[PDB]
């Protein structure tokens, strides 16, 4: 298979920074309880332990933060036990600087950035998909952990080589997996 | 009669497994406890099988559960309850139950077939002639159960100041209905559920299930 | 469900003649190898033993034969470790009558006889099954255990309420039972 270089170096630093600079195990101990689930890291941290972490972190959040999830669900995992199926998420804080909503634009996609507003309205929660599992209507082949990203995506294409399927299939909502939802 | 009250309190103190696996697996629990009961009361008097073949066992009391506020992910297929205010109802209805189907092709009667709550039941082919369809619902011949919806508001006093009060759907059948008047104060004992058809949005927008709580217990 | 009286009797009677009556354990004991599949009974012991079992069994011939298979199967895996798949026949030789080919009628179906004749031709050999095992082709259900006498006979209906599927089947041979064939 293919690896990223940047996401494994990002991976290691970051459980560097969980295990050496502790809070975070006092926080961990915390992340027991069924109502919890994220982990609340200050960014000021971040910056003393390693500057070339935080720019890195910083130019690439979106693309390394799902590992540095999988950072905390392992170290979690080391220091408890707790059932596979439940997540875990990481939070940051105290970011240096700010940035108005019209100077928000199409080269920030993807960083990380912090803005000022006021509330209007809220809607009411909701669970959500975020891996579904799927069922191949004609060859009755199971595909599993398709990504579903912001829309509801099928597979792209049945994996059997001879079916080539890729307009009906059925959802088998109890292997799925949820997440709580929220518009603001 | 046709409903019989159970407490979760003499359960857990008379076998403790059944209270146990009780929240995490109410429907099969209950079906299981609907049949002993049935038998039992069947045992006790022979006529019923003349007047009325099934027997429901409702929970009286459990341990009181958080608010609308609090459902989420995790409280997903389980048992809870809750406390409200009723706002609408929407009468009285007859749903299918052991449904006789006609096919169109010859006049065969299709035997009786139970209705799930959460898909519509679609019958194979005619097992005569061996056709696809279609097919229509004997009128005469089907069985039929009562139905109705509700929608329950949080009480206005119990609300924290700087937030709106939210509501949820409840549903209920058989000896249920037209248990309580809008404008009521209830607790309801039901089960939070996703699995019936049409609960995921799928024509646009993000991939987000709606809930509905299925009661089995009006506590004014 | 519902059981045979005569069937029954005629399992515990002749159960009580293989192990009373002792040959038949010495010819059990050589029935441990692989290419031998059918006990050879006296008939002249059956009338010794008991005249209303052999009248029975005369009179009931196709009727009773398969549950005594299944008396000897016992008596073997009694005596013996021998793998479930295989299968066990039982043989008569001493009849004490004989009838003519042209007094073989419609009356006598199913009962015991024994003829003269002169072989003419002799086909050669094939395996044949015994019980099938389909896969409906709609609802994906198995059906196993299909008895199929003298001709390739389908399950007469799904055993799905729902489905009521008579036409679409497949075969899995590898589920199946065989036996040898031979025509003359
Ligand atoms: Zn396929
Ligand atoms: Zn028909
Ligand atoms: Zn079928």
């Amino acid at each position: 298979e293919v690896r990223d270089e940047v996401a494994e170096k990002c991976q290691k630093l970051f459980l560097d920074f969980l295990e050496e600079f502790i809070k975070y195990l006092q926080l961990a101990e915390e992340l027991i309880r069924p109502e919890r689930n994220t982990l609340v890291v200050s960014f000021v941290d971040l910056e003393q332990f390693n500057q070339q972490l935080s720019t890195t972190i910083q130019e690439e959040f979106y693309r390394v933060y799902p590992y540095l999830c999988r950072a905390l669900k392992t170290f979690v995992k080391d220091r408890k036990e707790i059932p596979l199926a439940k997540d875990f998420y990481v939070a940051f804080q105290d970011l240096p600087t700010r940035h108005k909503i019209r100077e928000l634009t199409s080269s920030r996609i993807g960083l990380l950035t912090r803005i000022s507003g006021q509330v209007v309205r809220t809607h009411p929660v909701h669970p959500e998909l975020v891996s579904g599992t799927f069922l191949c209507l004609d060859c009755q082949t199971v595909i599993r952990d398709v990504e579903q990203q912001f829309k509801y995506t099928q597979p792209n294409i049945c994996r059997n080589p001879v079916c080539a399927n890729r307009r009906r299939f059925l959802l088998d909502t109890n292997k799925s997996r949820f997440v709580d939802f929220q518009k603001v | 009669r046709e409903s019989l009250v159970v407490n979760y309190e003499d359960l857990a103190a008379r076998e403790h497994v059944l209270a146990y696996f009780l929240p995490e697996a109410p429907a099969e629990l209950l079906q299981i406890f609907d049949e002993a009961a049935l038998e039992v009361v069947l045992a006790m008097y022979p006529k019923y099988d003349r007047i009325t073949n099934h027997i429901h066992v409702r929970i009286s009391h459990l341990p009181l559960v958080e608010e609308l506020r609090s459902l989420r992910q995790l409280h997903l297929n389980q048992l809870i309850r809750t406390s409200g205010v009723v706002t609408s109802c929407t009468g009285v209805l007859p749903q299918l139950s052991m449904v006789k189907y006609n096919c169109n092709k010859c006049n065969f009667v299709l035997g009786p077939f139970c209705q799930s709550q959460n898909q519509e039941v679609k019958p194979g082919s005619c097992p005569e002639c061996q056709s696809a369809g279609p097919f229509e619902v004997n009128m005469e011949e089907t069985i039929y159960q009562n139905y109705q919806r509700i929608r329950i508001q949080e009480s206005p006093g119990k609300v924290a100041a700087g937030r709106l009060p939210r509501s949820k759907d409840a549903i209920l059948l058989a000896d249920l209905v037209d248990s309580c008047k809008p404008g009521d104060e209830i607790e309801l004992t039901g089960i939070y559920h996703n699995n019936y058809d049409g609960s995921l949005n799928t024509a646009n927008g993000f991939p987000v299930f709606a809930t509905v709580i299925l009661a089995n217990h009006v506590a004014k």
